[PDB]
C-alpha cells in the first residue's frame, strides 16, 4: 500500500510531539539540563529523541489520542511532567537550603552569586553545595535512573487513562523537604549558637567588649572549619539516601480513568 | 490495507483526488499538535519563572 | 460451544456475578442475550458478540 | 478541515492562557499566602521560589481542570441545531456559565454591579436603574465585570489570612528579648536566636502541611 | 553518466550509402523506392530520440526544483 | 564468518561447465565454493567470501555481454538433385482452359511463406534449444535448370526436413496408352 | 547524478544536516564547557554567544573532517560494488560504520544498553528476555538507539569538566566575603572587589590556552 | 523459529516439476521444507528459512523470465494423396455459361 | 508436536501453571485451545498459534 | 597491505596476450601481480597497488 | 463547493468569472481576521511581559 510510509512517518512526529509536553518540564528544573547551560539548537533537537528513546508504544501505528480535545489532555501531561520535576528535584533542593543556612548563620547576608535562569536567589555556599551535589549524583550513574523512572511513568501510568498525581503524600512533600534540610544542618546551628553565648557570658567582666563585633570575625572561620570535618559522609547520604527511586511511582501517581 | 486489493494507484484521476484531501489534512493536523505543546510548556515556564 | 468466541471491547466493559450451568449452552446464551442486551452470530466457524 | 474562525480561536486562547491562570484563578491566592509565611520566618530563599510557585501551581489544576473539561464536554456535543447569530450567541454563552459561577461565588457583589454600571453610564442620560428587574442581570454579569473584581478580592483574602500568621512570631519575638535583658545578657542581636527557634517550632508543627489543607478546604473536599 | 558503482549508429551509414547509390543514377525506380524508406525511418529516430532527451531533462529539472 | 555473502547469477550467452573451464585455466578456481546448479542450463547460485562472490557476479555478467555480440546460425547451402521429375513450373494450353502446373520450388516457397514458429517434422542443451528455435520463413529454395536441381539455403536441420520432403514428392510417373 | 533517488536522498540529506551536528558531534560539548566559563566568571553578556559559537563550530571541524572524508570518497568510489537489492543495502549499510563506531567509542556503555532494551520490549514485547549484555559486544546497535545515548553522554561529561573549572573563582568568594566581614563592612556588595580578581587569575592561568588543548587531545591519540 | 519466511509464487513457463528437477541436481533441496502445490500447475506456497526462501524465490522467477526466448509450436507438414478426384479447380465451357467447380 | 512452533505477541502474555504430561500433545493442544481462547494452524512445516 | 585494490577489466578489441606484450614493452610489467585470465579471450581480474 | 460540484456553473465562462471573484474575496477576508486578532493578543502579550 503505496502511502504507507508517509502515513509512518506522520504518526511517529505525532508521538514525539505529545511526548515533548512530559520531557521538557524535567529539563528545566534539573541544574545540569536548564537552559542557564544548554541552550540554542541543540536543545529541541536532543529533548525530542529522549522523548523518542522512551515513548512506550511502536511508533509505526496510528496514535490513540486523535479522537480527544487537546487542551485538556496537553495540561494533563504538563502537570504530570511537573510533578515528577520536582520528585526528581529532591536531592539538590535539600543541599541548596543546606548552604542558605550556613551562609544566613555566618552573616553574609548580602551575598554575591548570579542565577538568572531559574530565577532564584543564590549564595556563595549555595552554589558551591549544589553544583557539588550534581557532580556526585552523576558520577554514581543516576542519569539512568533518570530515564528508567521516565519509562516506567509511562508503563505504570498512560496519557489516555488520565493518570493523576495523588493528592494526599502532595500535601506533605514541602513539609518532608525542610525538615530533611534541618535535620542535616543542624551540627552547625547549634556550635554557632553556642560561641556566640560564650562571648556573651564573656562580656560581663570587661562590658566596654564588643562581643558582637568579634563574633562576626570568629564565625566564618568557625563555620568552615566544621564543616571541614562533617564532610566526606556527604558523598553517601545524598547519592542513595535523597535519590528518588522507580519504586516510588507506585505511591505519588494514580489512573483516574 | 496491507496487501489486499492493490497498490500503486498513483494514476487513477478520481481516487487520486481523495487522496489529496486526506494527504493535507493529516499533515496540517499534525503541524498544529506541534504548536499546542510549545505554547502549553510555555505558558508553564513563564509562570514558574514569575 | 465447541467454538472459539469473540467478544466487542463494548460488551468486555459489562460484568457478571453468580453460579452458572453449561447445558445446552446454545438455549443458555439465546437467553442471556436478550437479559444482557447483546447481539450475536456465528458464521460456521466462530461466534462472535457485541453490544 | 473544520471551521477557519474556530481555529483562530483556539490558538488565540492557547497564547493567553498563563495571563488568564495568573489573573483570574486561585493561584493567586495560594503563591501570595506561601511567601507571606516564608517572610515571617524570617529566611528568604528557603524554601525557593522554584519549589513555592511549583507546588501553588499543582494545587491551583484540581481546582480548574474540571471546570474546563466540563466546558469542552459541553461543546462537543452532535445534538444542538442553529438558526441565526443570536440563537449561537446564546448557546455559546450558555457554555462560559461554568467558570462565570465560580466568579460570582467568590468576589463581591457591589464591585461587580460597580462595574457593570461603569461599562455603560457614560452612554447615559438618566439616573433610573430599575429599568431592568435584576432576575437577568444579577444572573449575567459580564465576565469583563467579574474578572477584576475577582482578582481584588482574592489579594484582600490573601492578606487577612497571613496577618493572623504574623502574631505568633511576634509573640516569640517578645519573649526571647525579654529573657535576654532579664538575663542582663544585653549585648547580643536577639535574631541571631530567634530565627532559629522559629524555624524549628514551625517544622516540628508541620506548618506547611496545615496550611496546606486549610487552603484547600476552601474549594474542594479532600475525600 | 553513470552510477557510480553499479553493474550494467547503423542507420546512420545505412542512409549515407543509400543517398550516394541514389546520387549517381536519379531515375532507377529501384533506387528511389529504396531511399524513400531509408530516409523515413531516420527522420522517425531522430525525432524519437530527441523528445525523450527533453523529458529526461524536465525531471531532472522538476526534482532539483523541488528542494530548492 | 558472519561476512558469508550469496547470490543468484542468470546467463544467457554461456553455460556453468564453460564458466567453470574459465575459472580454472584464471587459476581462480576454489573448491570449497563451488558453483552450484545445472550444467546445461545458465542459471546458478554462489556463496562465500565478499571477494570471490563480487569476482565471480563480475566475471560472469561481462563475459555474458562479451558473447552476447557472437551470431551462430551458420547458414547451410544444400544442393539436392532431382532423378525423376523436370524442375520448372510448366503450361498446358487446354482448350477450355490456360492450365499451370507449378514444380517443387514454387509449391514449398508458397507454402512456408510468412511463416515464424520453427519447422518441426514431416509424415505422409540451451545453446541447442537457441538453435532449434530458428524460424521457417528464412528457407530459400533456387530452382537451377542446368543440372535439374535445386539449391536450398537454411539451418543444418531445415536443410535435411526439406531432403525428406523433396524424396517424399519426386515420385516416377506411370505411363497409360489410350486406344 | 546517475540516477533519480539517488538524488532525492541526497537533498533529504542535505536539508537535515544541521540537527546532525547539533545533536550527534562534539559541537554539542564545545558549546557547554565556554558557557560554563563565562558563568564562572560571572559575566553576562561577553564574550557573545555567535563568538564562542563561532570558535566551537572551528574546533570542531578538526575533529570530525576525517570521517566525512572518508565517508564521501567511499560513495564517490566509481569502482563496480553492487547488482541488486541485497547488495545495495549492504553496501550502503557497510558505509556508515565509519560513524558508528564513532558513536560506539564515546557513549556510555550503560546508556547504550538501557536504549537498546526499552526498543526490544517495544517490538518484540516486555517478556522478551532482559538481556543484561554486562560483559558485551553490543551487536551493531540501531542508530536511533545509539544517538540519544551520545548526546546524554557528553552533556554529563562537560558538565564534569566545568564544574572542576569553578573551584578556584569559589575560593576567591568566600575569602573576600570573609575579610569584609572581619572588617565590619557589611554593607558592602563583594562581587565588586571579586570581579577583577577572577578576571587577573583566568588571565595568569593562561585558560584557553590549557582548556582548549586538553579538549582536542582527548579526541585523538 | 520466529523468523520463517513464506510467500507464494507463480510462474508461467516452468512446472513445478522442472524447478523440483532443478533444486535435486543442485543439492539444494531440502525434504523438511518442500515446495507445496500441483505438480502440473505452475502455482506454489513455500516456507522455511530466510536464506533458503529468498534464494527459491530468485532463483524461480529469473529462470521462468529466461524461457521467455523459447518457442515450442512445431509447425507439422503432411502429405495427403487425393484416391479418389482431380485436385484443381475445373471450368465447364457450357456454349450458354462458363461454370466454375473449386 | 515434532514441530517448530510460533506464538504469537498478544498470545504470549498469557500465564499458565502446573504438571502436564505429553502423552498426545495433539489432543492436549486442543483442549487447551478451546479452555484458553487461542486459535491455531499447521501448513506442514510449522505450528502457528494466535490470540 | 590493506589498501590492495582489485577489478574486472573486458577488451573488445584487443586479446590479453596484445596487453601484456604492451606493458612488457613499456617497462611496466610485474612478475609479482601479473594479470590472471584466458590468453585468448579479453576479459581478466588485476590486483596490487593502488598505482 | 456548490458552485464547482455544479456542471453548468463549472462550464461557462459567465460564471466562472464570478467565481473567481467569490474565492479571492474569501481568502483576503480570512486573512485579515487573523492577523488583526494576532496583533490584538500580541498587544496584551507585549504590555503584560514589561
Ligand atoms: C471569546 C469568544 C468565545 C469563543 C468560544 C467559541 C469556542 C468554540 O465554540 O469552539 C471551540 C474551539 C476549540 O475547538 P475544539 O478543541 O476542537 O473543540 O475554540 C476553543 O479553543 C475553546 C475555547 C473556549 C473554552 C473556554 C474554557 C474556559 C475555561 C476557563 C478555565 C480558566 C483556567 C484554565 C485552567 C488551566
Ligand atoms: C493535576 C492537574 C492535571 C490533572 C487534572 C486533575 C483534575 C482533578 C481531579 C480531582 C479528583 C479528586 N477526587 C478524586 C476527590 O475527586
Amino acid at each position: 500500500m503505496f502511502y504507507a510510509l508517509y502515513f509512518e512517518i506522520h504518526h511517529l512526529v505525532a508521538s514525539a510531539a505529545l511526548g515533548f509536553a512530559r520531557v521538557a518540564p524535567i529539563f528545566f528544573f534539573l541544574p545540569f539540563l536548564n537552559s542557564g547551560v544548554l541552550s540554542g539548537a541543540p536543545r529541541n533537537a536532543i529533548i525530542i529523541l529522549v522523548a523518542l528513546g522512551v515513548w512506550p508504544h511502536a511508533l509505526n501505528e496510528a496514535p490513540p489520542f486523535l479522537s480527544v480535545a487537546m487542551i485538556p489532555l496537553v495540561l494533563q501531561e504538563a502537570a504530570v511532567g511537573v510533578m515528577l520535576g520536582c520528585l526528581l528535584s529532591w536531592p539538590f533542593w535539600v543541599m541548596h537550603a543546606l548552604g542558605c543556612i550556613i551562609d544566613n548563620q555566618r552573616g553574609a547576608t548580602l551575598s554575591s552569586s548570579i542565577d538568572p535562569a531559574n530565577g532564584i536567589d543564590t549564595s556563595e555556599m549555595a552554589n558551591f553545595l549544589n553544583m557539588f551535589a550534581a557532580v556526585v549524583y552523576l558520577q554514581n550513574g543516576g542519569l539512568v535512573t533518570m530515564v528508567d523512572v521516565l519509562n516506567k511513568s509511562y508503563q505504570l501510568c498512560d496519557p489516555m487513562n488520565e493518570c493523576t498525581p495523588s493528592l494526599p503524600p502532595l500535601l506533605t512533600f514541602i513539609n518532608q523537604v525542610a525538615q530533611n534540610a534541618l535535620v542535616l544542618a543542624s551540627p552547625v546551628v547549634l556550635v554557632l549558637l553556642l560561641s556566640e553565648v560564650f562571648l556573651g557570658l564573656l562580656s560581663r567582666f570587661a562590658p566596654q567588649m564588643n562581643a558582637f563585633a568579634i563574633s562576626l570575625t570568629v564565625k566564618s572561620g568557625i563555620a568552615v572549619l566544621i564543616m571541614l570535618l562533617y564532610f566526606s559522609p556527604v558523598l553517601p547520604d545524598n547519592v542513595l539516601r535523597l535519590s528518588f527511586q522507580a519504586t516510588g511511582l507506585s505511591s505519588w501517581f494514580y489512573e483516574r480513568g | 490495507t496491507n496487501r489486499i486489493e492493490d497498490p500503486n494507484l498513483v494514476t487513477d484521476p478520481k481516487e487520486l483526488a481523495i487522496s489529496q484531501e486526506m494527504i493535507s489534512d493529516y499533515n496540517l493536523y499534525v503541524s498544529m499538535v506541534s504548536t499546542l505543546t510549545r505554547k502549553g510548556v510555555g505558558a508553564v515556564e513563564t509562570l514558574l519563572r514569575s | 460451544l465447541k467454538e472459539p468466541v469473540i467478544v466487542s471491547k463494548m460488551a468486555a466493559r459489562k460484568k457478571i456475578t453468580g453460579n452458572f450451568e453449561f447445558h445446552d449452552p446454545n438455549a443458555l446464551l439465546e437467553k442471556l442475550s436478550l437479559q444482557l442486551g447483546l447481539i450475536w452470530y456465528f458464521d460456521g466457524q466462530a461466534i462472535y458478540i457485541y453490544d | 478541515m473544520g471551521n477557519d474562525i474556530s481555529l483562530i480561536a483556539l490558538l488565540a486562547f492557547s497564547t493567553l492562557l498563563p495571563f488568564i491562570i495568573a489573573s483570574g484563578t486561585c493561584f493567586v491566592k495560594f503563591s501570595i499566602v506561601f511567601v507571606m509565611v516564608r517572610n515571617a520566618l524570617g529566611l528568604q530563599q528557603i524554601p525557593s521560589n522554584m519549589t513555592l510557585n511549583g507546588v501553588a501551581l499543582l494545587l491551583s489544576m484540581f481546582v480548574m481542570w474540571p471546570i474546563m473539561h466540563d466546558a469542552y464536554v459541553y461543546f462537543e456535543d452532535e445534538d444542538v441545531t442553529f438558526n441565526d447569530i443570536s440563537s449561537l450567541s446564546k448557546h455559546v454563552d450558555e457554555g462560559l456559565d461554568g467558570y462565570r459561577d465560580y466568579l460570582i461565588k467568590y468576589s463581591d457583589r457591589e464591585l461587580v454591579q460597580f462595574f457593570e454600571n461603569a461599562q455603560l453610564k457614560r452612554q447615559y442620560g438618566e439616573e433610573t436603574e430599575t429599568v431592568k428587574r435584576d432576575k437577568d442581570e444579577i444572573e449575567k454579569p459580564s465576565i469583563f465585570a467579574l474578572l477584576p473584581a475577582y482578582a481584588l478580592s482574592e489579594i484582600k483574602s490573601a492578606f487577612k489570612i497571613g496577618f493572623y500568621l504574623y502574631l505568633p512570631f511576634v509573640v516569640v519575638d517578645l519573649v526571647v528579648s525579654s529573657v535576654l535583658l532579664a538575663l542582663g545578657m544585653m549585648m547580643m542581636s536577639p535574631v541571631t536566636i530567634s530565627t532559629p527557634i522559629k524555624l524549628v517550632l514551625f517544622v516540628a508543627l508541620d506548618g506547611w502541611t496545615l496550611l496546606s489543607k486549610g487552603l484547600i478546604l476552601q474549594y474542594m473536599d479532600i475525600a | 553518466t553513470p552510477w557510480s558503482g553499479y553493474l550494467d549508429d547503423n542507420l546512420q551509414t545505412q542512409v549515407t550509402e543509400a543517398l550516394d547509390k541514389l546520387a549517381a543514377k536519379p531515375s532507377d525506380p529501384a533506387l528511389l523506392a529504396a531511399y524513400q524508406s531509408k530516409l523515413s525511418e531516420y527522420n522517425l529516430y531522430r525525432n524519437a530520440q530527441s523528445n525523450t532527451v527533453k523529458v529526461f531533462k524536465d525531471i531532472d529539472a522538476a526534482i532539483i526544483q523541488n528542494f530548492r | 564468518a558472519s561476512e558469508m555473502r550469496n547470490a543468484v547469477v542468470s546467463l544467457r550467452n554461456v553455460s556453468l561447465n564453460e564458466f567453470n573451464n574459465f575459472l580454472k585455466r584464471s587459476g581462480l578456481y576454489n573448491k570449497n565454493y563451488p558453483l552450484r546448479g545445472d550444467n546445461r542450463k545458465g542459471t546458478f547460485y554462489v556463496s562465500g567470501p565478499p571477494v570471490y562472490v563480487d569476482m565471480v557476479v563480475n566475471a560472469a555478467t561481462m563475459m555474458d555481454k562479451q558473447n552476447d555480440g557472437i551470431e551462430l546460425g551458420r547458414q547451410k547451402i544444400g544442393v539436392m538433385r532431382l532423378n525423376n521429375t523436370f524442375v520448372g513450373d510448366r503450361t498446358y494450353n487446354l482448350r477450355d482452359q490456360k492450365m499451370v502446373i507449378p514444380g517443387i520450388a514454387t509449391a514449398i516457397e508458397r507454402l512456408l511463406q510468412g511463416e515464424e514458429q520453427p519447422l518441426g517434422n514431416i509424415v505422409s542443451s540451451l545453446q541447442e534449444a537457441l538453435k532449434q528455435n530458428a524460424a521457417a520463413g528464412n528457407i530459400k529454395i533456387v530452382a537451377y535448370p542446368d543440372t535439374n536441381s535445386l539449391l536450398v539455403k537454411g539451418t543444418a536441420e531445415q536443410v535435411h526436413f526439406i531432403e525428406m520432403l523433396v524424396k517424399a514428392l519426386d515420385v516416377a510417373k506411370r505411363h497409360v496408352e489410350l486406344s
